This record gives structure tokens, C-alpha cells and sequence, in this order.
């Protein structure tokens, strides 16, 4: 598709056997969600976002099913206020942004 | 909402 | 330009007369620069995100060229970690997501 951005570009994914919805989101470097079936152990990271700093958890190589692909990346579990895939989750699924 | 996310 | 999303997406802006460069970023509804000089009169709002909200400057019908195309929006003025260009601007620009 070609996305225009009239409004929050959200696209659906499959995680953990639950459907989510996530914002294609170009600024951020990666991919972070509120909650997810995600049974394992995970890696303390600091992110940063416009109002100050977050520790989030770290999944790393986590099955994934965005738009129709099935994709393996590093998935964060935070407290963002809405669901974002990342840059590093959009490279693999060949997203660019044009104009 | 400014989703702005550095890692 | 077609832009790959391994590394932020910034580009170019003019604005207040100063060349400056700001991400292009999909997850932001509005756009967000760090202290610049502009004429006109501000209203204050509170804008949220990753690590909470932030109170910013909103500068109305403000022209500004990203990547050398002038537009006209809505510019708020803050202490952003980074300048943003969001969604309400990079519709003027023609930008959209592709994949």
C-alpha cells in the first residue's frame, strides 16, 4: 500500500496468538507495546521519548506477523502511551517513506 | 501524542 | 526521494529564517521543534508521549520548507529531545508510507 497520514498510520499484528494494532511509526527507532503474551525472560533497556525516560522490557528475536508478513525482531514492552512498531521492525518489511 | 522513541 | 527507515529519517527545515534538520516521524500528530524565533502569537499546550507531557508553544499558520518544499501549519515550540515533523505536516508534504 501506500499510506497517507490524514490519520495515525495503524496496522494490525500478530503477537503472542493475540491480534494488536500499532502505529507505522518512523521515529521511532524500535518497536514497543503496552502488554503482550510474552511468556520468557526479557532484558532490562532504557528508551527515550519526548517527556524523559523509560526502563522497558526486552524481547529479542520475537515471532511476528505485521501486514501479512511474518517478521523476527527485538519487541520492547513499555509504558507508551500507544502501540509503535519501529524502524527496526519497517526494514524488514521493506517500508519506506516517499514524497 | 509525539511518539518520538530513541534506542 | 525515497527514504529506507535504517537510520532516522531526517531531513532539512527552514524555518524562522534557520536552516535546521528534523525527523520525519510518522508516530507524532502534531510538529515540534526546539527553541526557534518566530513572529506571531503563541497559545500553550500540553503535548504527550514517551516519558510524559510536555508544555510547548503553539504557533498557528506558520510557513516552513521541509526538504525545500514551503508549507503552511501548525508548529509547536518546546523542549524536544529533537525536532519532529508530524503528521499534520508531512500530509502537506505529499509523504506517505510504502511497502
Amino acid at each position: 500500500p501506500q499510506i497517507t497520514l490524514w490519520q495515525r498510520p495503524i496496522v494490525t499484528i500478530k503477537i503472542g496468538g493475540q491480534l494488536k494494532e500499532a502505529l507505522l511509526n518512523t521515529g521511532a527507532d524500535d518497536t514497543v507495546l503496552e502488554e503482550v503474551n510474552l511468556p520468557g525472560r526479557w532484558k532490562p533497556k532504557l528508551i527515550g521519548g519526548i517527556g524523559g525516560f523509560v526502563k522497558v522490557r526486552q524481547y529479542d528475536q520475537v515471532p511476528i506477523e505485521i501486514c501479512g508478513h511474518k517478521v523476527i525482531g527485538t519487541v520492547l514492552v513499555g509504558p507508551t502511551p500507544t502501540n509503535v512498531i519501529g524502524r527496526n521492525l519497517m526494514t524488514q518489511i521493506g517500508c519506506t517513506l516517499n514524497f | 501524542t509525539i511518539m518520538m522513541q530513541r534506542g
